[PDB]
């Protein structure tokens, strides 16, 4: 599964 | 910062605001747009002291939201205080355009070492509020990224604890 | 906002500071009567951005401890950012000099209807960590009472979650 | 047993 988490 | 604040009821028998019990006090859960909240000023994380001169104190999330709807007048009135627990980090974007921590869900999960946001002290499990004056409260991940990434190298940001 | 701040030891190499690691970052915790530290303005919940030129970001409360212990010379620099006094609560004492809440090993469970805690919309499960501008954290029960039995009508208070 | 609660 996707962790779905974005980088800033 | 406590202030006082008067809604005028819509079209439709509402004011779009969502509340919710935390350790025996009321906040402002959600806030939809152009509501008779929104045109007051009411935010995600603003603590609702009393509902008509009557104390929140204690409350259900049910019960606020049964007061809010028995509401007698089209006039509801509401003492506030302006979210606490807030706090204002401001970054500086890297050569790769990155201030330097991992969010999800609106939230912030890590900080990346030696970045900007390091230096200035981000805080993790801290839900984004602002950016840029800007709210973002509600927003999808995508758009909040899309919000920060269009930014200049100049990022500031509101946060509360999660 | 933030700020610099030059601490010159004292007659026995401490500054009088006590740390602690919250969501990632770094916050004062203690400060010591008639210390450097006290004596540049600091205070309960400012955050130590940097040490002697370095991130804190992340540290444990032990580690930070480590660094102050081994600061090498007798000038500590630091970087910080003032509290932003988000988690205050002001009260004032009913005619029979009662605030309105109850409280065990440091920490409010619950509070009394129609009282000025009430009225300002205190929280349950929160440490009481300063009581008029003093530090309480680690104190007794009894010395807390002493502390706001013998403070004046107003009492303003320092919270943080459990 | 004794609550050992204060009241403020």
């Amino acid at each position: 599964a996707p962790t779905n988490e974005f980088y800033a | 910062g406590i202030r006082e604040v008067i809604l005028c009821k819509d079209q439709d028998g509402k004011i779009g605001l969502r509340l919710k019990s935390v350790d025996n006090g009321i906040f402002v859960q959600l806030v939809q747009a152009n509501s008779p909240a929104s045109l007051v000023g009411l935010r995600f994380g603003d603590q609702v002291l009393q509902i008509n001169g009557e104390n929140c104190a204690g409350w259900s999330s049910d019960k606020a939201h049964k007061v809010l709807k028995q509401a007698f007048g089209e006039k509801i009135t509401m003492t506030i205080r302006d979210r606490p627990f807030e706090r204002t980090v401001t970054m500086h974007k890297d050569s790769s355009g990155h201030v330097g921590f991992i969010f999800k869900s609106g939230k912030i999960t890590s900080i990346v070492k030696d970045s900007s946001a390091a230096r200035n002290g981000l805080l993790t499990d801290h839900h984004i509020c602002e950016i840029n004056g800007q709210n973002v409260i509600g927003l999808k991940d995508a758009q909040i990224a899309d919000i920060l990434s269009t930014a200049g190298t100049v990022v500031t940001i509101t946060i509360m604890p999660a």
